[PDB]
DNA sequence: ACTCTATGATTTATGGGCTG
DNA sequence: TCAGCCCATAAATCATAGAG
């Protein structure tokens, strides 16, 4: 089990914070991200409900 | 490592989690394997049987499900 | 070389919409 | 009807890959 690349991270995070408002992705948005990191939809869903909780955890 | 959003939006709001022991888990997962689903009747003698109530053994079969969903199997 | 933190997954639990 | 199902998500917690 390793890490998501460079370019999955930088992708993820650019799409979580420039939707910082609603950081909700649809189904499809979900399908795009992974296609693009080259991941699956349930990581996709995974990384962003560690990344919404541990999120407002440190605000 | 403190976030500083720059504006305090509304998902940002809120809304100790016991853990199963080896007993509950181990039996439970036993159970699942019998028949996905339970009878309001077998729901209640397996809640007095492992200490958990009638929603925690409802809910640990839904998640169960929802698992067994995943993972195609 | 070696220690912890951040990271991906898994485990309990809530709520809403939908159908037998 | 309505108890129970599915689905998406919360939040805490497990495990350990690597940045320090």
């Amino acid at each position: 089990r390793r890490n998501f690349s460079k370019q999955a991270s930088e992708i993820l995070n650019e799409y979580f914070y420039s939707h910082l408002s609603n950081p909700y992705p649809s189904e499809e948005a979900k399908e795009e991200l992974a296609r693009k990191c080259g991941i699956t939809v349930s990581q996709v869903s995974n990384w962003f409900g560690n990344k919404r909780i541990r999120y407002k955890k440190n605000i | 490592g403190k976030k500083n959003p720059p504006q305090i939006y509304p998902w940002m709001k809120r809304v100790q989690r016991t853990s199963y022991t080896r007993y509950q888990t181990l039996e439970l997962e036993k159970e699942f394997h019998f028949n996905r689903y339970l009878t309001r009747r077998r729901r209640i003698e397996i809640a007095h049987a492992l200490s958990l109530t009638e929603r925690q053994i409802k809910i640990w079969f839904q998640n169960r499900r929802m698992k067994w969903k995943k993972e195609h199997k």
